[PDB]
């Protein structure tokens, strides 16, 4: 239905890319013949479901000059044998007669599953026939006019030979949208509905939509309309549709409850997020700040640092210290300061019953990383996967496979053209030096425990969100908070607030006597021996700068 | 009438009413209401009767065609019969509320790996519904037993998605439906219907109908004089129930229990008060206080403290909607359904959005991970779907609509469970439940004994001194058995009880709560953090 570029939201860059890779041939193919350079047979689209790339397909189709022709896997692959190929070849020829036409297929892995990954040799006959037909698209009479379009989630399950040249070259990814992208597609939808919303709180709502998908955004819009309808109905007993239509006006709380009732289907795959945390959210870390900004900014100086002498492209920076103690916070902080993109991969989650699918996740991770090259991979709790083999006979296997594939990915260090990798863990010893071998991850920093000023800054960031009394005294608080970690001290003041709440369910200010009580209750479960070991490892390790 | 169904009746009332109770031009304002619902459950109870009744309450054509009566021998006649019925539905939409009622869709839907003509049938009815979407008042109610029995391809959005279960056979509804049935039957006047009801656990309404049926049947059989007015006696009723087949089969404990049936560990009591119920006042509390609510808490104590009692007392002291999650309720013979009921109960929590959900003895709910390496895959599947769904979060940032359920678990073998469960962000608090001390033993003995026939000779403190390594249930069974000894032995028909019997019963129940096992438990599940 007149599906126009003026309707498709987000994906702007990909829109331009597809438009250009298709337009020039579909405009002046005799330029291509004059060049004699071939015309791209097809282009492989891919991206997780939900974003229903079919949108894009029909859009570009009815956009410029295309005669649409569509076939879908679960629509074609029935219990027929070659009749699938019959239908196929018939479409192919008939649209060949219709040279201004484009064929598209979705779930291309479904119609053509793996050879070893499937059994029905009939399906492989269909594969071979598709191959022959596509060479019939590399035909002279209509050189580069029957544009085949393939789109499915899995690039793996595709048939290898399809990647042979002149058959499927350009792989365009369409991933889950981002904050600005969510906002854009939401606006493009909402275009023709009466509403009373301001684009700022709208951007808030967008921020809310983690792991959300377009199709689900349309469902959200419908839901919110329905619920605001309900709201109006709960003020009038009876009415004809006229005044109903005259009164329905979608507002914020509508969208709120709407989003809260239905959950989206994304958030199993990776997502190109944006660092939300700020340096204005952590205290101190001065030399940490400076060394970190240096570590991230040198790799763009090494052009000219090499021009000076020329020695090495050092990349891998590795923090280590107490558990989760504001470390990842520092990571995201540098991430936002650089303005690059964040791809977190939490270690222990890498254990999946699906043998190798963890590897597969790492693989697509690195693929997207490259695709968004100005970005930063992150790691945490590396020692989880880094429990050495032999201990668990049947479990460490996927672990070593994953670590090997990780090395296999990182290898493209040149290919990692200023694509830095930041990681951090607690017991750095437990890793294999295959990651700590020189070249890949060499710069190391122990995260020093917070000094007095850092503790006071933590206290400031705590008091700035709770109404506290005036009997506060930062000094002895900082005194009796040594051997603790910041977040632990946050929990301390949190529990003191709880104690004041126990004093009265409607009191206002927490009393520091109750704070001292909490201080007594909380114990530092971290002994100084741990710091001794930290600093010893620091002294007895490889490079620091 | 719609005995024992009016609540599901009215929920479905509003749900299906939304497109019908209110006009269309508002939908034409850019809205596409869902069309086509599913009534899954044992029929005969009133499912047919209730859809009748609701099409009435709104005013609609009870087109109660039995789709099982449309099977065909040759492919093509079936599709024409479906054309007939759905076209009559279309002209009904041309006139008014086309409340087409088509039952037993699953028999019309043998799932994949089956023959071909199911494909033609399902795709053709899909054409019917997707086309009649254009028509104004087209609605269909597929009536079956279990949604899983239907065609998967018929569960898409914009397709049969609004699905609701038949009424679960509750006590209240049980009584309602017994009365409703006998409202036309000449049962005896004096009827302790509640007794028979509570005998009839799991028995759906129709079962109860049939039970009353055979009851009155033998009543008429073994009686001949009063050929017209039967005093259908509760004795024959009982004996028939005895004769009848047991039931085919998220049961909230209707039993309320206060903070009096439990003593000892009042520290843990105040803790549970801290991290669970104060959130009720929360919408203004953290405002003047800051700190958020901890998502998940895990209470662990030695098996024998009957923690379930404490959980239920908590659920009592709040009025919040409560649902239980147990392995026996979970371990059905359908693999892949455990995750499903998990999602279902969480959706119910979302429904009664103020909700407190309990995960008992999760080592039973989730067994070992890699102990038996041949049959522990779907368990990890439940693990994954759990780790996903456990993310109940909201805006919760500086009026507020506190739409946030809470989840609390408890078990006895945490060293067995998957470690990622305890993730800060999923289960951000863990609490210890030691077996009672001397004082706790004393108190729990006192409170468990406040209804047994006590004698003027007992001295609970002595037992307390010597009844160490005793669980709550230990002491409860102990005083039980000792009462038994006293009563039977001395007073075959007694009045009092002596402590001597408790002393003797001591060895009769061997307390194997070794303090070394206590230390093991504690160290293990305190390093579990």
């Amino acid at each position: 239905f007149k599906v126009t570029y003026d309707m498709i939201g987000g994906l702007s860059s990909q829109l331009k890319a597809i438009r250009e890779i298709i337009e020039l041939p579909l405009k002046q193919p005799e330029l291509f013949k004059s060049y004699g350079i071939p015309a791209p047979r097809g282009v492989l689209l891919y991206g997780p479901p939900g974003t229903g790339k079919t949108m894009i397909a029909r859009a570009v189709a009815n956009e410029v000059g295309a005669y649409v022709s569509v076939i879908n896997g679960p629509e074609i692959i029935s219990k027929f044998y070659g009749e699938t190929e019959a239908k196929l070849r018939q479409i192919f020829a008939e649209a060949t007669l219709r040279h201004p036409s484009i064929i598209f297929i979705d779930e291309l892995d479904a119609l053509c599953p793996k050879r070893e990954g499937a059994q029905n040799e009939v399906e492989k006959r269909v594969v071979a026939s598709l191959l022959t037909l596509m060479d019939g698209i590399g035909s002279e009479v209509s050189e580069g006019q029957v544009l085949v379009l393939g789109a499915t989630n899995r690039p793996h399950a595709l048939d290898a030979a399809l990647r042979r040249p002149g058959r499927f070259d350009k792989e365009i990814e369409i991933g889950v949208p981002n904050a600005q992208d969510r906002l854009d597609i939401l606006q493009k939808l909402l275009r023709r509905v009466p509403h009373l919303l301001t684009e700022a709180e709208l951007l808030q709502l967008a921020n809310s939509a983690h792991g959300y998908v377009g199709a689900d955004l349309k469902v959200l819009c419908n839901e919110a309309g329905l619920c605001a309808l309900r709201r109006i109905l709960k003020k009038q007993p009876n009415l004809p549709d006229v005044k109903v239509a005259g009164l329905v006006k979608i507002t914020l709380k509508d969208f709120l409850q709407a989003m809260n009732d239905i959950r989206p289907s994304a958030m199993r795959e990776i997502a190109i997020d944006v660092p939300n945390v700020s340096w204005s959210d952590i205290g101190g870390l001065e030399s940490i700040k400076l060394k970190l900004e240096q570590a991230v900014e040198w790799p763009l100086k090494h052009p000219e640092s090499f021009i000076r002498m020329g020695i090495q492209p050092p990349k891998g920076v590795l923090l280590y210290g107490p558990p989760g103690c504001s470390k990842t916070m520092i990571a995201k902080a540098l991430a936002n300061e650089s303005g690059l993109n964040f791809l977190a991969i939490k270690g222990p989650e890498l254990m999946n019953k699906y043998v190798g699918e963890s590897e597969r996740a790492v693989r697509e991770t690195f693929r997207k990383a490259r695709a968004v090259a100005p970005s930063i991979i992150f790691f945490d709790e590396l020692d989880a996967l880094a429990v050495e083999r032999g201990s668990s006979l049947g479990a460490g296997n996927v672990a070593d496979r994953v670590l090997a594939q990780l090395l296999t990915e990182m290898d493209g260090i040149e290919q990692l053209k200023d694509v830095t990798i930041l990681a951090a863990t607690n017991r750095p010893d437990r890793i294999d030096k295959a990651l700590m071998r020189p070249g890949r991850i060499d710069r190391i920093i122990y995260v020093p425990l917070p000094d007095a000023a850092t503790r006071r800054e933590i206290f400031k960031l705590q008091f700035h969100s709770m109404p506290v009394s005036n009997e506060v005294d930062l000094d002895e608080l900082i005194l009796q908070t040594d051997a603790y970690s910041g977040a632990e001290i946050v929990a301390v003041c949190r529990e003191a607030a709880l104690l004041a709440l126990e004093e009265d369910i409607q009191a206002n200010l927490i009393m520091k006597r109750h704070f001292t009580q909490a201080l007594s209750t909380v114990t530092p479960r971290i002994p100084e021996s741990l710091r001794r070991f930290y600093e010893d490892y620091q002294e007895k390790s490889g490079l620091h700068t | 009438p719609l005995g024992g169904l009016s609540e599901a009746a009215d929920s479905l009332r509003e749900l299906l009413r939304l497109p019908l109770r209110y006009p269309r031009a508002l939908t034409a304002l850019g809205l596409a209401v869902p069309r086509g619902v599913l009534l899954a459950g044992p029929p005969g109870v009133g499912k047919t009767q209730l859809v009748r009744a609701v099409a009435r309450e709104a005013g609609a054509e009870l087109l109660a065609v039995s789709a099982p009566a449309l099977q065909g021998s040759r492919p093509g006649e079936t599709e024409e019969n479906v054309r007939r019925v759905f076209q009559r539905a279309r002209e009904l939409a041309s006139r008014g509320p086309s409340l087409l009622f088509l039952d037993e869709m699953d028999a019309l839907c043998p799932q994949r790996g089956s023959r071909a003509p199911e494909s033609r049938v399902v795709a053709q009815v899909l054409t019917l519904l997707d086309g009649a979407s254009g028509d104004r008042e087209v609605v269909v109610v597929g009536a079956t037993n279990r949604p899983d029995a239907l065609d998967p391809a018929l569960r898409r959005p914009g397709r049969f998605d609004r699905e609701v279960v038949i009424g679960t056979p509750t006590l209240k509804q049980r009584k309602e439906i017994l009365q409703v049935i006998t409202s036309k039957m000449p049962i005896s006047s004096h009827v302790d219907l509640g007794l028979l009801a509570e005998m009839t656990v799991g028995y759906v309404g129709a079962d109860l109908t049939a039970l009353c049926r055979e009851a009155a049947m033998h009543a008429l059989l073994h009686s001949e004089k009063n050929q017209d007015n039967p005093v259908i006696d509760e004795i024959d009723f009982l004996e028939a129930f005895k004769n009848i087949q047991p039931s085919s089969f998220g049961l909230m404990d209707i039993k309320p229990v206060d903070w009096e049936e439990i003593g000892g560990l009042e520290d843990v009591k105040l803790k549970l008060k801290q991290s669970i119920e104060w959130p009720l006042k929360f919408p203004w509390e953290f405002v003047r206080m800051g700190l958020t609510q901890p998502k998940g808490v895990l209470l662990y104590g030695p098996p024998g403290c009957a923690k379930t009692t404490l959980v239920r007392a908590l659920a009592t002291s709040c009025h919040c909607s409560f649902v239980s999650v147990s392995g026996a309720d979970l371990f059905s013979p359908f693999v892949g359904d455990s995750e499903k009921v998990l999602s279902q109960i969480f959706r119910q929590a979302r429904a009664s959005t103020p909700a407190i959900l309990f995960l008992d003895e999760i080592d039973s709910i989730l067994g070992a991970r890699s102990a038996s390496k041949t049959g522990c895959d779907v368990q990890e599947r439940v693990l994954s779907v759990l780790l996903n769904e456990l993310d109940g979060v909201g805006l919760k940032t500086i009026e507020v609509f506190n739409r946030s359920v809470m989840i609390i678990a408890a078990t006895n073998r945490p060293d067995v469970l998957d470690t990622a469960l305890l993730r800060p962000g999923r289960l951000d608090k863990i609490i210890y439940i030691p077996p009672p001390d001397h004082k706790g033993r004393l108190s729990i003995l006192k409170v468990c004994t406040k209804t047994m026939p006590i004698g003027p000779d007992v001295s609970l403190e002595n037992l307390a001194a010597e009844t160490c390594f005793f669980s709550g249930a230990d002491l409860r069974n102990l005083c039980t058995e000792a009462a038994l000894l006293a009563l039977q032995e001395n007073g075959l028909d007694a009045t009092t009880v002596k402590q001597e019997h408790f002393l003797k019963s001591l060895k009769t129940v061997k307390p194997s709560l070794s303090c070394k096992d206590l230390a093991l438990y504690e160290n293990l599940f305190k390093k579990e953090g």
